[PDB]
């Protein structure tokens, strides 16, 4: 050392790293807090669903009168059933979806439409891809094919003046291993547009009135 | 760490530096009390996530 | 891949001892068993099938004799 009261700066240099240490034990813990306040926001929100419970759906299936509505239910059996006033005469139509409630059977609120889990299956298969020009020779089958299918979707407006009907359906037969599927995901691809892709037998169902119900 | 090292000595004075550790006794005896504050609401903020998380649990 | 030939030829033999010596998943599954009346339901045994083999793959499914999902008709 310098001086025997080196000796004491020995025992002050020690005093300064506790105060710089215990800043970072302050900002430990304010870490700490913000960590559990979202463990409690996320049992929060649990509770709140909890407490409330479950609508049941319908859909308006004909008007009666000022408060009484005819809904059929989506399990099934008609009902009249009330309305709060939480939703207008001017804000429903026939074949939109309300809410009921199950202990009181009235309407809050108006509903989306809903649309078959089934249906959903088919817009995520988009897998087997291929050119716009994927089918070698029958290059001329593609043109003969958006005729029907690419020009009217994207322009009516060019059909009016044609003076025809309206451009729909096209089948594809021939032998297999043709590409007649290989020319469907072509299509599909190529326009973009939104797309199914239906299994034959992916809308039927046991029971003989569902299998009508999904198409 | 940086002040009251024998760096110090050289520059500043050494009644400097033995008034400076007295002045970090009253610097961290607020340091030592904020940090028991941040302390004693952690233990609160776990038994309402509990009280919340026993409900859920009986659904479970 | 297919295998064909007359009856007695060892065929299924094969296949079951190929699948467990490599340590390939061999889904035992027999083609009659898919028609079932409940049709819909026994079409998605089809679909499950497939369902069960894409989480557990790879996978063989050894269908065993394919003249009943394999009709000319
Ligand atoms: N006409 C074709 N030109 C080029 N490649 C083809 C053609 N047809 C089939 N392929 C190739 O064969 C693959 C599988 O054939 P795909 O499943 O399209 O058969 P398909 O005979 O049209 O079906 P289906 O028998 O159901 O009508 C394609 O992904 C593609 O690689
Ligand atoms: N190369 C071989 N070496 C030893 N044994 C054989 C051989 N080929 C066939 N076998 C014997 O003959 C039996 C009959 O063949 P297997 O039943 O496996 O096939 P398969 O043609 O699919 O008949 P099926 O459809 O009538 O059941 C085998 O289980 C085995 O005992
Ligand atoms: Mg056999």
């Amino acid at each position: 050392e310098q001086e025997a009261h080196n000796k004491a700066l020995n025992q002050f240099k020690r005093k300064l790293l506790e105060h710089r240490r215990y800043d970072d034990q302050l900002k430990q813990r304010r870490q700490n807090i913000r960590d559990l306040e979202k463990l409690y926001d996320k049992t929060e929100n649990d509770i709140k669903a909890l407490q409330s419970i479950g609508q049941l759906i319908g859909e308006v299936m004909k008007e009666l009168s000022e408060e009484k509505y005819i809904v059929k239910a989506s399990s099934g059996p008609r009902y009249i059933v009330g309305v709060r006033n939480s939703v207008d005469r001017s804000k429903l139509k026939k074949g939109v979806r309300v809410t009921l409630d199950i202990t009181t059977l009235t309407i809050m609120r108006i509903l989306p439409r809903e649309t078959d889990p089934l249906v959903y299956n088919m817009t995520s298969f988009e897998q087997g891809e291929i050119t716009f020009d994927g089918i070698g020779g029958l290059t001329e089958q593609i043109r003969e094919l958006r005729e029907v299918i690419e020009l009217p979707l994207k322009n009516p407006e060019i059909f009016q003046r044609v003076g025809i009907k309206p451009p729909k359906g096209v089948l594809l037969y021939g032998p297999p291993g043709t590409g007649k599927t290989l020319l469907a995901k072509a299509v599909a691809a190529t326009i973009g547009a939104n797309f199914i892709f239906s299994p034959a037998s992916g809308i039927v169902d046991k029971y003989i009135g569902e299998s009508a119900r999904i198409i | 760490g940086d002040d009251e090292l024998d760096q110090e000595i050289l520059n500043l004075s050494t009644q400097e530096l033995q008034t400076r550790a007295k002045l970090l006794d009253n610097e961290i005896r607020i340091f030592r009390s904020e940090l028991q504050r941040l302390s004693h609401e952690n233990n609160v903020m776990l038994e309402k996530i509990k009280d919340n998380k026993e409900k859920i649990k009986n659904n479970r | 891949a297919l295998m064909y030939g007359p009856p007695g030829t060892g065929k299924t033999l094969l296949a079951r001892a190929c699948a467990a010596q490599t340590n390939a998943t061999f889904l035992k599954l027999a083609a009659p068993q898919l028609v079932q009346m409940y049709i819909g339901e026994g079409a998605k045994l089809v679909r499950d099938a497939f369902a069960l083999a894409k989480e557990k793959a790879p996978t063989i499914i050894f269908i065993d004799e394919l003249d009943a999902i394999g009709t000319k008709r």
